């Protein structure tokens, strides 16, 4: 609501139900790959 | 697939479509 | 990463892996032909399914478990049932001839029959994974194949990969209804060997789970299934840290540090607190505080076993769905202000505590309700003991005039290893009893 | 100018860190994408003590982020504000610790503290004059506190003569979160002791205590309780990157409430808290903020200070207020408590004013306090563990590892020597 | 064959990266430096001259199936902490019980960390 | 340029021909009756003032049947008349027929037509000869081609795909004899042998592919595969580029010890290549499965000495470094002391070809593995025991002196063998 | 009026090189036809380096590519660039050499190496003031190893006060794609050590390492491979095509190099070089280059030079810069690291500026590093040089050819001894 960024000025979405992480960071032939992120948790 | 009936592994596991939680 | 590699080994644990299989295709978007629905993203989606699913370049994914069994009958409906298509073929290992309710016969002729082919399976499943938590066995004591086999399996498995973790999942004998009369020799035997082997023994029986279907759920004549089901949620909410966002993640390899302080104390007691009928949801509420209380009830406990006749070594509770964090400080700050818990000397913090967000799901069909909070209770307590002196009764019965046994002598084992396994559980039951005396 | 390398290890460092990025980007006006969009000057002159310049106006923290397994820094990359860090800086191994202290420290824990130690090395030596490091971890965990401990060790012999600060939060006294927690406490604390310059020791209790009763939050998460580590984390710093009255860095703070070398355990605080219907009773006057500051159900540490005398305390203002109020302000609070202050000391508490407060606060303080009431958090912590050491609880998944089991006698040796020392100027 | 080092790239090939999640080969960290050049010590066909000695290790590698793996294997982490000592010594007893296990190509890789009482 | 001549000598030399020469035809755009409806065909085909392609192939038999089979089938325009040499009573399981009574008189002829076909040879680069081990002129006559082959062409490559006797299944009685002798004089004049057995490739038709009951054409099919996957740098852009002289300085380390193994990567069902990936990982260590290779031996119960890697397909430089650094880390895949670089790796980009009517996948990677091994030590001791079973009273023996060899020939055949095991003995040892 | 005549032999050398004259010709304006069509005015002011004229606009490389047995050429023909060389620089047999040193040195390459010559003669007195020569070899295989060589030897005795320049890929530590590779390797080195001035030792791994760490690319090609090792071939030559600050040839690098001799193996490296998508999160001035061709994981020869020491150190920056920065971080890296450079040489760092960058690119720099912790390259194919030796382990396929054992233990004695060389003046004081 434009509220400053103080602690206790957040609010959670109750009607979220996907939680589901993506695995970013991954791995390759030995390296430590790092991939740019394409979705939130839940997927969208 | 007759064993829907016949058996108990399948009227235990067989496929119902999932239904959409939060209504609007 | 995070992956996991699933064994079900003997018939328990194929019926029970089919029901854990079904979940996990429910918790993601895994459809039984194999595939998701289309695409319905540009470019990149989901990635959660890579801790149970592996996925070739098409869209196809295939699990990362393998299915073992000496019996071509209960594998062969999976093969024809719903999930045909989504398992690989060469994952779905069978025999000829099973086990027959014998030890031996599962260890020392038909076990190293086939647990070339199914170590090779593993290697290859094991090749896929980036990063590998642990294994996860699923059997019964009572088998022949659940129990001579998978002591085989764990074996070669510590023999050909180290210290990677096994977490192994038994179906322990119930006090008084049983199937087989051998079983307490099975029970001997596939501990006197996985004493050390397994990292810690996650347990549950099918007396308590009875029980529990008759009190809670509102079900008269429960079978098998309601009992897979309930296991392959407390499968699900064992490893759900691994593949939702939570507050307290919580891998596989901090069960056995938070719940095993001795080298031979590794079996914990399951326990899932808010298993309720949807006749009953409609008028109590399911609060933090009220369901943290329901695990320690001893009517709601997954082992036919008194907490109140022993000691509480370690706790691992693992809270799951809409859960404030404040709350749950709050109920496990008041169950230490019991008298009725009561938690020994050597162990003055007791409690593992972890957070998921994501709620467990509704199988279609299926007899539990939808809720919003959940816990799996793992408690590692001093009042097993009292499981392992009737069993030691029940061997101790019959092997006074030895019976039952020409069928393990006379087919490939000696007799020694019956004394010899007999001094290790004797010696077991003598542990519990020290660590359970309080330091005063 | 005078820039701070941000470190971060564990879940618990990275879920406070990531908190801490948003505080700050918020402070000085960075988009979520990495570019500038504040409105004042001011917020652009200091900004490269926490940030480093890219192109096209952008700009990525210093921060590197340090697991042992990646499945935490992968829920913060997928947040409103993952994607300003540089990709080079996320370390990540296979395995993960499972909250023991010494896959963390010893076993898994070195093969990858080289790919640490290069990214620091990157991030330090491309400074103009780095000033000192920041940690976020936790001392109940184990590749958080394990990972910090040998993260300090190898920074410590690098850079001996920079500022070394640790937000760590200790176990809490009433529910533990991990069964193992005092042997990593006490294994965590025999390194802090010898190797960091301050410690500011947090309990999530009295979090918990603060978010119930003081702020009246009836469901409140963990992004809240970060949320108050990170705005006591920004008020420390608050002289580096604002003017004021009186300037205090770091440093200067470390000289004015660190009398022994040993004796350098702080417990925070934040001062202007109010509850969700209270706000219009509340007049916004100085005297509310120091009345406020010192009271012992203000302290992030499950330990008030009536149990002991406050060897220093450290007071960092932020807003537009009159030098004279608050020293008299701060001279009434150390007349009115005789018993509670050390003799020994003529002049108690260090204070520090600067002029831009947080933004939607007119006034603000930080509570920086060097307690002799300390000593019975390691007490807890030192019963606890002799209460499982006693009878060799735990030992064989730490001894399984190659740990000698002198290692814990050495470690309880020295938080004893740290509680009698405590007790000597009590 | 000999495994050697990527003296700064050894750790993408380090065999717990290259998804090989069991017990691997060890790799050479250091290289010797010789002088001089060397004599030839097997005639044609690859016999060893009769001067040069032999290893007294079996040709056709020492590998040990399943069938010829002992029943009853001995432990694979045995740690010996918060033990008996004669349960202690029962333990390792068990371990070198069979040494054939511990010198095969594949088998055990046991560490024996910790003391008894 | 870079040419090959194919020798195919008895029946399985023609049955495995016919496969090979199907395969080649698809793979190119030859049509059966010689006509194409580019110039890579060269290797193998010649052109001539007709517009008609003719394969560089002779086709040799001392039997007319599966000859005049060719000659009936639908591959009759495709093959020069004067090709398929024939002669008029086979050897019948006998070496010293096929080697000094009835091949005598067929060899001349067919070394007037290799040197026919060896001056339409701008760069020649090797021969490739077909054979069995146990039959009568796929032995006798395949080892008295190679002593005037070696004289007349000197030090050209002279490659032999030949098919080894089972441990268990077995045709001829007689077999031990022919396999011994076939043994001691193709020792010295041969330089790279790829060896297969029916009874693993048996196997492998049973249980990788999902085929009870084969015949003899689904082993045929695999083996032109192999064959084709071996020459594939010579007609096909590559990356890494393999000829045929590239084999035997690597495979070969001793002039005596030239026996390598096979091995075909992604052989699999059609209904199976839906379920899993096939990437490099996945299919260069499957080469180094014993449930995968094509002799029936275990090569963890032995040593390796050097392996040949041709990849095929879409493959990346990378994945075939790590998968081969992974390889070289497994404990039970164990190399030897005097070869510490293990692997020569070759790289093309053609996919295999499918044929309508096989039993494979269409793949989009395929692995060719050619490993020397010394784990086939068993075989030729079981060889070795099997033949003294025999010789120990003399049974089968007249039917071999009284064919103009004199008896005194298994004699040193057998002790010549015995030299072989204490070869294959002695490279194991260390130092 | 400084041109030099590029060689290209074996297959490796010649997919080196029909990359790196797309990188020249991409520099210079060239299209495939072989006219020009570029920009700028200083793009034909030197053109004569490289290319020379033919009547009609056309341009035509001093390449003369030498492999035993003409199946790569018939890959090169066919590229995207393989219509700009002359036809009669081509020049094959009709046997190829197996991956045998001895078939490309002493059987098979003394009736290609007449023709060779011929050729190599021809454009080489059609230059008015030569500089050098330049050859892409590799040193695993057999062509490569054997002819390339040969042509260095008969080259060196032709013209001896000339600059002379191979750029040798070395073989592999972890995993080999030949064989055979520590005959030919140590053979070739011991050719390579009494003939060449300047040597450029490249890994494989070090390539993969630097394409996967540092530039992401999630699928290699040896089409970048060779991309990143032409990036550096075409950098020590552009103070002779484009006007400098502080002009440096390869006579000028070759003087302030080495300090004797036997000692002038070097280690390449390629400043810019970041990732897609770490563009945004990263500058491009002068500290960050300097951070980059200093970092251990940027060599080419797979070889830590944190186990040893630096000699001498290159650096050729391309593009419009200031002199005080470039000077400044210079010392500082000397200053900063001093553990890691010879204490009896007081600058170790050779400098050297052209104005004119790579195309579309800021700044460039290309990195020659003389160091001590090139000894284990040598000493790790010694020791697997006396695995394989003393048991003849393949030895039959070289003696069988002509060749005598002596060969062999005369390279590993001059191999030995340039071990010994870089341990002395690794460890003086
Ligand atoms: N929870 C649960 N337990 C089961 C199920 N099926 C069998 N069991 C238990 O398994 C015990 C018998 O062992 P099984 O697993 O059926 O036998 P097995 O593994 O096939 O071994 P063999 O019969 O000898 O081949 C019974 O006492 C049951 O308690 C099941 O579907 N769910
Ligand atoms: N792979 C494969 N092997 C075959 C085939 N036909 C025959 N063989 C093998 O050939 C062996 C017998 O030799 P043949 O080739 O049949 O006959 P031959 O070599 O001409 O000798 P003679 O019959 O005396 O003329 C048998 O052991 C088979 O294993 C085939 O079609 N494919
Ligand atoms: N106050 C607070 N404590 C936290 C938070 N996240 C984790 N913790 C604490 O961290 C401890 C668990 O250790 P953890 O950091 O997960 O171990 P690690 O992942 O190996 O570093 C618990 O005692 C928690 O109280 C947080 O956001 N706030
Ligand atoms: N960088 C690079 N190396 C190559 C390329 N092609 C082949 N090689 C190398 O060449 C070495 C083998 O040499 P080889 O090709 O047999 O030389 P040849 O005698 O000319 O055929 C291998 O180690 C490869 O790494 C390429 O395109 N780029
Ligand atoms: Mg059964
Ligand atoms: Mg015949």
């Amino acid at each position: 609501h434009g509220l400053p960024f103080l602690p206790g000025t957040s609010f959670k979405d109750l009607t979220k139900t996907a939680f589901h992480r993506s695995q970013t960071l991954g791995y390759r032939n030995g390296y430590a790959v790092v991939r740019r992120p394409t979705v939130g948790i839940g997927g969208d | 697939w007759p064993n829907w009936h016949l058996t108990s592994s399948g009227v235990a596991h067989h496929f119902i479509p999932p239904v959409s939680f939060p209504p609007p | 990463m995070r992956e996991c590699i699933s064994i079900h080994v003997g018939q328990a644990g194929v019926q029970i892996g089919n029901a854990c299989w079904e979940l996990y295709c429910l918790e993601h978007g895994i459809q039984p032909d194999g595939q998701m629905p289309s695409d319905k993203t540009i470019g990149g989606g989901d990635d959660s399914f890579n801790t149970f699913f592996s996925e070739t370049g098409a869209g196809k994914h295939v699990p990362r478990a393998v299915f073992v069994d000496l019996e071509p009958t209960v594998v062969d409906e999976v093969r024809t049932g719903t999930y045909r298509q989504l398992f690989h073929p060469e994952q779905l290992i069978t025999g000829k001839e099973d086990a027959a309710n014998n030890y031996a016969r599962g260890h020392y002729t038909i076990g190293k029959e086939i647990v070339d082919l199914v170590l090779d399976r593993i290697r290859k499943l094991a090749d896929l994974c980036t990063g590998l938590q642990g294994f996860l066995i699923f059997h019964s004591f009572g088998g022949g194949t659940g129990s001579g086999f998978a002591s085989l399996l764990m074996e070669r498995l510590s023999v050909d990969y180290g210290k990677k973790s096994k977490l192994e999942f038994a179906i322990y004998p119930a006090p008084q209804v049983s199937t087989a009369v051998v079983e307490p020799y099975n029970s001997i035997l596939t501990t006197h060997t996985t004493l050390e082997h397994s990292d810690c023994a996650f347990m549950v029986d099918n007396e308590a789970i009875y029980d529990i279907c008759r009190r809670n759920l509102d079900i008269e004549r429960p079978t098998y299934t309601n009992l897979n089901r309930l296991i392959g949620q407390i499968v699900s909410s064992i490893t759900a840290s691994l593949r939702f966002d939570g507050a307290l993640n919580v891998d596989l390899t901090e069960f056995q540090t938070n719940l095993v302080p001795y080298p031979r104390i590794h079996f914990p007691l399951a326990t899932y607190a808010p298993v309720i009928s949807a006749e009953k949801a409609y008028h109590e509420q399911l609060s933090v505080a009220e369901i943290t209380n329901a695990c320690f009830e001893p009517a709601n406990q997954m082992v036919k076993c008194d907490p109140r006749h022993g000691k509480y070594m370690a706790c691992c509770m693992l809270y799951r769905g809409d859960v404030v964090p404040k709350d749950v400080n709050a109920a496990i700050a008041t169950i230490k202000t019991k008298r009725t818990i009561q938690f020994v000397d050597w162990c003055p913090t007791g409690f593992k505590v972890g957070i998921n967000y994501q709620p467990p799901t509704v199988v279609p069909g299926g007899d539990l309700a939808k809720v919003q909070r959940a816990v799996c209770m793992l408690s590692n307590t001093t009042a097993i003991a009292e499981a392992w002196a009737r069993l030691d009764h029940k061997l101790d019965l019959m092997y006074a005039k030895r019976a039952f046994v020409h069928w393990y002598v006379g087919e490939g084992m000696e007799e020694g290893e019956f004394s010899e396994a007999r001094e290790d559980l004797a010696a077991l039951e003598k542990d519990y009893e020290e660590v359970g005396v309080d330091s005063v | 100018m005078r820039e701070i390398v941000h470190l971060q290890a564990g879940q618990c460092g990275n879920q406070i860190g990531a908190k801490f990025w948003e505080v700050i980007s918020d402070e000085h006006g960075i988009d979520p994408t990495g570019t500038y969009h504040g409105d004042s000057d001011l917020q652009l002159e200091r900004i490269n003590v926490y940030y480093n310049e890219a192109t096209g106006g952008k700009y990525v923290p210093r921060a590197v982020l340090v697991d042992l397994e990646p499945g935490t820094m992968d829920s913060v990359r997928s947040g409103p504000f993952g994607q300003i860090f540089r990709p080079d800086n996320f370390v990540f191994g296979q395995s993960g610790a499972g909250n023991n202290w010494a896959k963390g420290h010893y076993t898994e824990g070195a093969e990858l503290v080289d790919s640490v130690l290069d990214v620091v090395r990157k991030e330090a030596e491309s400074c103009d004059c780095l000033q000192g490091f920041q940690l976020t971890h936790s001392l109940g965990g184990g590749t958080g506190s394990g990972m910090g401990t040998l993260l300090i060790s190898k920074i410590r012999e690098e850079y001996p003569d920079r500022i070394m600060n640790t937000f760590s939060v200790v176990p809490s006294p009433k529910v533990s979160d991990t069964v193992v927690e005092p042997y990593n406490a006490t294994l965590s604390v025999h390194q802090l002791v010898e190797n960091t310059d301050e410690t500011y020791c947090i309990d999530n209790e009295a979090l918990y205590d603060i978010c119930f009763r003081t702020l009246k939050l009836t469901t409140p998460t963990y992004g809240d309780l970060n949320h108050l580590v990170s705005a006591t984390m920004s008020g420390v710093t608050t002289c580096l990157r604002f003017p004021g009255q009186l300037n205090a860095d770091l440093r200067k703070l470390a000289v004015n409430m660190v009398p022994f070398p040993r004796l350098h355990f702080f417990m925070p605080g934040f001062a202007p808290l109010t509850s969700r219907g209270s706000q219009q009773y509340r007049a916004l006057t100085v005297p509310e903020l120091t009345q406020q500051m010192f009271d012992a159900k203000n302290m992030m540490a499950a330990c008030d200070p009536r149990h002991g005398r406050y060897l220093t305390v450290a007071a960092v203002f932020r807003g537009r207020m009159s030098m004279k109020e608050v020293d008299e302000q701060m001279l009434n609070v150390q007349n009115k408590n005789s018993s509670y202050f050390v003799e020994w000391i003529p002049n108690n508490v260090k204070t520090a004013v600067c002029d831009i407060p947080p933004r939607g606060l007119k006034m603000s303080a930080t509570f920086i306090g060097n307690s002799t009431a300390i000593q019975e958090l390691f007490k807890r912590i030192s019963e606890q563990f002799t209460a499982m050491f006693r009878r060799k609880a735990f030992l064989h998944w730490y001894t399984g590892e190659g740990m000698d089991e002198m290692e814990f006698t050495e470690a309880e040796s020295n938080m004893n020597d740290l509680v009698s020392e405590y007790q000597q100027y009590q | 064959a000999t495994n050697y080092s990527a003296n700064q790239y050894e750790k993408p090939f380090s065999p717990k990266y290259l998804q090989n999640w069991s017990l691997a080969k060890p790799t050479k960290e250091r290289i010797s430096s010789h002088e001089g050049y060397t004599q030839i010590i097997a005639n044609d066909r690859g016999h060893l001259l009769p001067s040069v000695p032999r290893s007294k290790a079996s040709p056709w590698g020492s590998f040990m199936g399943t069938w010829q793996m002992p029943l009853k294997v001995p432990p694979a982490r045995a740690t010996l902490t918060s033990r008996t000592a004669a349960g202690a010594a029962s333990l390792t007893r068990w371990i070198q019980k069979n040494p054939d296990l511990l010198k095969a190509s594949n088998g055990l890789r046991p560490e024996i960390f910790g003391k008894p009482h």
